[PDB]
C-alpha cells in the first residue's frame, strides 16, 4: 500500500509499505527518504503516536491514510 | 493594514492583544454591551468595578498600552459602507443573521472576514479573503538551498554527494554559479520534478548547454490565488480544517450545533440555553435537527455529543480563549501580510476530554452563581472550582509563557482558595528592548524582576490572589536545591515549565519524577509550538524522548547574562535598529509632520528617549564629516562595551545574593568584564569602521576604508572618562530647533539588510556580536558565520506562546481531576503557518517485571536508608533475589562486583552517605534530605535484570 506523511514544516512524503510492517520499518524508511533517527521521529495517526514494536495493522492503517511527523520544541 | 474587531469578550479581546503584540497598522474595537460579572471569567481587562460599563470603552485603555505604535480607538455605531476602512474585519458574539449580512457585504467588496465563537470547551473559527486572495508565502519556511554535482542536458539535477534537496513537486529554483550552462544562473525559477532524494528534473534546458557542474540551487517562493466562498454560498458544503483526525466525525456535528445555538438565541430574546439543562438541550437537538433538513445535510447526529454543546453553552473559558486566540491573530496576520497559507475555511476543535469526572456535573452545580468565575462553573461546576482554588503551583520561568500561564492561572482562579499558593521563579530582569512589546511587562517596569511584575500585574487582574504568590528571582537548577528542596515540593500539586532551554526543562523534569509530581511542558519556535505533559505512574517523562538537531534559533526576548553567541546576535541587531532606525525615523517623521511633539506627549510610552534621540541626531551630536561619525563610533564603544558594563557590575558587584541569599551570579556563564578600546584590536577597530559607516550612511556622508583616516581621527580623540523629570523633558523640548527649518533634510534610516555584503550592515552585526561575547567570555564568530547564524534566527510569536498557554491550561484542568487514563490526556503540537493542528496520547511510561512484580521503569523506585553498602549487597539479595553488579551515584560509579577486593574492603563497610562523601571527594551539603542512585542488578540467572533507582534516606 501507499501512505503519507505530513510535516509540521508542510512536507509530505509518499511511503510504500505493507499493511503489515512493523513501526520500526516505516520508521526507518522515513530515515532513508529524510534522515532522521527513528528515536527521534514522533508518528501520530488518528490520537495516537506510534510506538516501536507495534504494526500499521494494530494502529488500523490503511491505503492513504495520512501520518503527522512532529517534534518538541524548546524556544 | 486596517482592523476591526467586533466583540470584546475573552476571545475578542484575546485576538485585541495578539493584534497589537504582533503590530498593524491601526486596530478598532465595537462593543457596546454593557459589562456583566461573568465576562470576567476569560476576559482580563475588566476589573469587577467594571460592571455596567461598555466593554471596548474600559478596554481601550489597556489594549492601547500595549504597543505604542499600533493606536486602538472605538466606535459606537457601524454602518455597512465603514466597513470599506479596514483590511479585515473579525467578528465573534455575534448572531448568524448579522454574520451573513456582514460577510455578504465584505466579500462582495474583497474585504477579509473572520468569524470565530468559543463556546464552552467548544471553539468554531471561519476565514473568507475574498474570491481572489494573494498569498506570497505558502508555508513560511525559510528557502531551501543546495550545492549541485551537475545537471544533465534533459534537466536532471544531482545532489553534491550525498546532500538531500528535501525539494517536493511544483517547488521552483533558481541557480547560481553553475559551470558549463551560463544561462541558467540569471535567476529565471524552473518547476521542479522530484524522482529522489538526491536528484530531480527542471526540464530540457540543453539550449543553456550541454551539461552542469557545481552550482548552488536556491528555493524561489511563488505566489498563489486563493479563492475563497462567501460564508452564504459556504454554508451548504463546507471545507473543514481537522484539529485531530482522531476526532474525524465531529466537525460536521460542531458545524451543525453552532448554527441551531444562533437559532435557539434569536428563539429566546438572545438568551442561550441554560448550564447543563436537559429540556434546553432538547430543543437544542431539534433545531440541530431543522437545520440539518434544511441545509441537506447528510449526517447522523450524534446526540450527546451535540447536547454537551448546549450543556456548556454559556461556557467562557480562558483557555479556549487564549487558544482561539492566538490562532486567530495569526489569521488576521496572514490576513494582512498575504504571509502564510491561512484555514480554508472552517475549523471547529474541542477538548472534551477536559470535561471533569471526579466531580458531579449536574445543573445545580454549574448554576450561575453571580462571580468572576461563572463562565466557567458552568462547564466545570463549582465542587471542581474549589479544587482548582486549593492549587499549588511552581511555574518555572516568567516570560512571556510565564505570563501567558499566569494571566490564564488567574481568570481561573487557581490558587485563590485557603490552601492555594503560587510559587513563580525566574533569575531575569526586564530590560529595554526597541524591537520587543510584551504583554504585561510595560516599559516603565525596565529593571525589576520579572517575576515579581507578573505576580502584581496579575494581582490587578484577580485581586484574589494578592499574597498567593510568592514571586522567587532563583535560577531552577542544582545550586537553586536549596530552596526548591523537599519541603518546597511536599507542597506543591503540579510544576509547569515556561522555559527557552533544553536544559532547564531537563533538570525540572528530573526532579519532578523524584518528587512525584505532574509537570506541564510547553515550546515554541517562531509560529510553531508543542504541549507535553507528565503525569506520575501514568506517562513518560520529558527526558524520556530525544528531539533532532535544532536547525533554527529561537529568540523570545533579550537575555540579561548571554551564554551562546545568538544572544549577542540578537543583541547586536537591536543595537542596529536602536542606533540607526529608530532615532533617524523621529527626526524624519519630526520634520513632516507638524504636530509631532503635540501628539507623542500622549502616544511614546517613553516620551525622554524620543527627545533625546531628536536632540543628539539633529543637533547635539550631528556629524558633519566622517571623521566625526568616527568619533561617535569611538563614543558608542565606550557606551556600550565599557561604561555599561562598570555600572553593571557596580549595580551586582561578583558577591551580591538575592531575595533569598543565594549567589545573584548564575555559574554557567561569570559576570562580565569591561572593555578598554585599543585600535590595533581588529574586533574593536572593526567595530569603528563599521558604526563610522552607518552613522555617515544615516547623513549622506561619505564612508572611507583606509586605516588612516581612522588613526588619525582617534589619536587625537578620547571620549569622556566614566564612573558608576518633569520639568527637565519640556526644557529639553523647549531647547530644540523649529521644525520651520525644512530643507527638505532626509536621515536616510538603515533599513536592516542581510544578503548585501557592501551596506557594512554584517559587519557592524558581528564587530557587536564578538565583543559582547568577549564581554561575557563567549567564543567569538566570523562573517560568514555570523551572517549564516542570523539568517536562522526565529523570533518568537505572541500567538503561538497564547496557543500553549491554552493547550497548557486545558491540560492542567485533566490534573487537577485526577484523571488516571491515558487516553484522555493529548500531547499537542502545532504550525500556525499552515493552520496544522495534532493532538496524541501520551506515551504510557514503560512497565518491567521484576521479581514477577509489575513496576514502573521511570516512577517507582527503591526506598532505603542511609546503611552500609554490604548492607545494601545483602538486602538487594536476599529481599529482592537480586546480584547488584553495579552502584552509582550522579556520574560517580560507587561499586562494581568486578573491582578488585582491596578496593571493596575499603568501601564495603562505609555508609552511602559516607561512600558518596569519599568518592566526589566534596562534603555533602546539610540540607540534602535524599541521596539518588542508579544500580545494574543480575537475578538467580547471571542475567542483567533492569530495576528502578534507589532513595536513600538520610
Ligand atoms: N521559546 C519561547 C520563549 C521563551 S520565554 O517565554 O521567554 N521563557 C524564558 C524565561 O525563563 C527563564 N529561564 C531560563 N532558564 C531558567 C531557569 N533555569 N530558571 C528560571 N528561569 C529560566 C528565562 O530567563 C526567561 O525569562
Ligand atoms: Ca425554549
Amino acid at each position: 500500500m501507499q501512505i503519507f506523511v505530513k510535516t509540521l514544516t508542510g512536507k509530505t512524503i509518499t511511503l510504500e509499505v505493507e499493511s503489515s510492517d512493523t513501526i520500526d520499518n516505516v520508521k526507518s524508511k522515513i530515515q532513508d527518504k529524510e534522515g532522521i533517527p527513528p528515536d527521534q521521529q514522533r508518528l501520530i495517526f488518528a490520537g495516537k503516536q506510534l510506538e516501536d514494536g507495534r504494526t500499521l495493522s494494530d494502529y488500523n492503517i490503511q491505503k492513504e491514510s495520512t501520518l503527522h511527523l512532529v517534534l518538541r520544541l524548546r524556544g | 493594514s486596517n482592523v476591526l474587531i467586533i466583540g470584546c469578550k475573552g476571545l475578542g479581546v484575546e485576538i485585541a492583544k495578539n493584534v497589537c503584540l504582533a503590530g498593524v497598522k491601526s486596530v478598532t474595537l465595537y462593543d457596546p454591551q454593557p459589562t456583566r460579572i461573568e465576562d470576567l471569567s476569560s476576559q482580563y481587562f475588566l476589573t469587577e468595578d467594571d460592571i455596567g460599563v461598555p466593554r471596548a470603552k474600559v478596554t481601550v485603555s489597556k489594549l492601547a498600552e500595549l504597543n505604542q505604535y499600533v493606536p486602538v480607538s472605538v466606535v459606537d455605531e457601524l454602518s455597512t459602507e465603514y466597513l470599506k476602512n479596514f483590511k479585515c474585519v473579525v467578528v465573534t458574539e455575534t448572531s448568524l443573521t448579522k454574520q451573513l449580512e456582514i460577510n455578504d457585504f465584505t466579500h462582495k467588496n474583497h474585504i477579509a472576514y473572520i468569524a470565530a465563537d468559543s463556546r464552552g470547551l467548544f471553539g468554531s473559527i471561519f476565514c473568507d479573503f475574498g474570491e481572489n486572495f494573494i498569498c506570497t508565502d505558502t508555508d513560511g519556511n525559510e528557502p531551501l538551498t543546495g550545492m549541485i554535482a551537475s545537471i544533465t542536458d534533459d534537466g536532471v539535477v544531482t545532489m553534491l554527494e550525498e546532500t538531500r534537496h528535501g525539494l517536493e513537486n511544483g517547488d521552483f529554483v533558481k541557480f547560481t554559479e553553475v559551470k558549463g550552462m551560463p544561462g541558467l544562473n540569471d535567476g529565471t525559477p524552473r518547476k521542479v520534478e522530484v524522482k529522489g532524494p538526491y536528484t530531480f528534473s527542471i526540464g530540457s534546458v540543453k539550449d543553456l548547454g550541454s551539461a552542469g557542474y557545481n552550482g548552488v540551487f536556491t528555493q524561489v517562493k511563488v505566489p498563489t490565488k486563493i479563492s475563497f466562498k462567501s460564508l452564504r454560498e459556504s454554508l451548504k458544503d463546507p471545507e473543514y480544517v481537522y484539529p485531530d483526525f482522531g476526532k474525524m466525525m465531529r466537525p460536521p456535528q460542531y458545524h451543525i450545533a453552532f448554527q441551531a445555538l444562533s437559532a435557539f438565541a434569536d428563539a429566546h430574546e438572545g438568551s442561550l440555553p441554560r448550564p447543563r439543562n436537559d429540556i434546553d438541550a432538547a430543543e437544542f437537538f431539534e433545531f440541530c435537527k431543522k437545520i440539518a433538513s434544511t441545509l441537506q445535510f447528510d449526517v447522523e447526529l450524534d446526540e450527546k455529543l451535540i447536547k454537551e454543546i448546549s450543556y456548556q453553552a454559556r461556557g467562557d473559558l480562558v483557555a479556549m480563549s487564549a487558544f482561539l486566540g492566538g490562532a486567530v491573530a495569526q489569521e488576521v496576520l496572514k490576513a494582512t501580510t498575504s504571509k502564510f497559507y491561512p484555514l480554508k475555511q472552517y475549523f471547529y476543535f474541542d477538548s472534551l476530554e477536559s470535561l471533569p469526572s471526579s466531580v458531579t456535573i449536574s445543573e445545580e452545580t454549574c448554576k450561575p452563581r453571580g462571580c468572576r468565575y461563572d463562565g466557567q462553573i458552568a462547564v466545570f461546576g463549582s465542587e471542581f472550582q474549589e479544587k482548582i482554588a486549593s492549587l499549588s503551583t511552581f511555574l518555572v520561568g516568567a516570560g512571556a509563557i510565564g505570563c501567558e500561564m499566569l494571566k490564564n492561572w488567574a481568570m481561573m482562579g487557581v490558587a485563590t482558595g485557603e490552601s492555594g499558593h503560587i510559587s513563580v521563579t525566574d533569575m531575569d530582569s526586564i530590560e529595554k528592548s526597541n524591537l520587543n512589546r510584551q504583554f504585561l511587562f510595560r516599559p516603565r517596569d525596565v529593571g525589576k524582576l520579572k517575576s515579581e511584575c507578573a505576580s502584581t500585574a496579575v494581582s490587578i487582574m484577580n485581586p484574589s490572589l494578592t499574597g498567593k504568590i510568592t514571586s522567587y528571582q532563583e535560577r531552577v537548577g542544582p545550586e537553586s536545591e536549596g530552596i526548591f528542596g523537599d519541603e518546597f515540593f511536599e507542597k506543591l500539586s503540579l510544576v509547569t515549565n515556561a522555559l527557552d532551554n533544553v536544559e532547564a526543562r531537563m533538570y525540572v523534569d528530573r526532579r519532578c519524577v523524584f518528587f512525584e509530581k505532574p509537570l506541564l511542558e510547553s515550546g515554541t519556535l517562531g509560529t510553531k509550538g508543542n504541549t507535553q505533559v507528565v503525569v506520575p505512574h501514568l506517562t513518560e517523562s520529558y527526558g524520556s524522548s530525544q528531539d533532532p538537531p535544532e536547525k533554527s534559533f529561537p529568540i523570545c526576548t533579550l537575555k540579561n547574562f548571554p551564554n551562546r553567541i545568538e544572544h549577542t546576535i540578537a543583541w547586536a541587531r537591536d543595537l542596529f535598529e536602536g542606533l540607526f532606525k529608530q532615532p533617524i525615523d523621529n527626526v524624519n517623521m519630526y520634520l513632516s509632520s507638524p504636530n509631532f511633539l503635540e501628539t507623542s506627549l500622549k502616544t511614546s510610552s517613553n516620551p525622554r528617549e524620543v527627545l533625546e534621540n531628536i536632540r543628539d541626531y539633529l543637533v547635539t551630536e550631528k556629524p558633519l564629516s566622517f571623521e566625526e561619525c568616527i568619533m561617535w563610533a569611538r563614543l558608542q564603544f565606550d557606551k556600550f562595551f565599557n561604561n555599561n558594563i562598570q555600572q553593571l557590575l557596580f549595580n551586582f558587584p561578583k558577591d551580591s545574593v538575592t531575595s533569598t541569599g543565594q549567589p545573584f551570579w548564575s555559574g554557567p556563564k561569570r559576570a562580565p568584564t569591561p572593555l578598554s578600546f585599543d585600535i590595533h584590536n581588529r574586533e574593536h577597530f572593526d567595530f569603528i569602521v563599521a558604526a563610522a559607516s552607518l552613522y555617515a550612511f544615516n547623513y549622506g556622508l561619505k564612508s572611507e576604508t583606509d586605516p588612516a583616516i581612522y588613526e588619525r581621527v582617534l589619536a587625537g580623540y578620547n571620549p569622556p572618562p566614566f564612573a558608576p523629570d518633569k520639568q527637565e523633558l519640556k526644557s529639553i523640548a523647549d531647547s530644540l530647533p523649529p521644525p520651520s527649518s525644512l530643507v527638505g533634510f532626509r536621515l536616510t534610516p538603515a533599513e536592516f539588510e542581510k544578503d548585501d555584503d557592501s551596506n557594512h550592515h554584517i559587519d557592524f552585526i558581528t564587530a557587536a556580536s564578538n565583543l559582547r561575547a568577549m564581554n561575557y567570555d563567549i567564543t567569538p564568530a566570523d562573517r560568514f558565520k555570523t551572517k549564516f547564524v542570523a539568517g536562522k534566527i526565529v523570533p518568537a510569536m505572541c500567538t503561538s506562546t497564547a496557543v500553549v498557554s491554552g493547550l497548557v491550561c486545558l491540560e492542567l484542568v485533566k490534573l487537577v481531576d485526577g484523571k488516571k487514563k491515558i487516553e484522555e490526556y493529548k500531547n499537542g503540537f502545532f504550525n500556525l503557518a499552515i493552520g496544522l493542528f495534532t493532538f496524541s496520547d501520551p506515551i504510557a511510561s514503560p512497565k518491567m517485571k521484576v521479581n514477577g512484580k509489575e513496576i514502573d521503569k521511570i516512577w517507582d523506585r527503591y526506598n532505603l536508608p542511609d546503611c552500609t553498602l554490604q548492607e545494601l549487597i545483602d538486602y538487594f539479595q536476599k529481599e529482592e533475589g537480586l546480584e547488584v553488579t553495579m552502584l552509582s551515584s550522579g556520574v560517580s560509579l560507587l561499586y562494581a562486583n568486578f573491582q578488585p577486593p582491596k578496593k571493596l574492603a575499603e568501601r564495603l563497610p562505609l555508609k552511602i552517605s559516607e561512600l558518596v562523601e569519599q568518592i566526589t571527594k566534596k562534603k555533602l551539603e546539610p540540607f540534602r534530605k535524599h541521596l539518588v542512585l542508579e544500580i545494574c542488578c543480575d537475578d538467580a540467572n547471571g542475567e542483567d535484570v533492569e530495576v528502578p533507582f534507589i532513595c536513600i534516606k538520610l
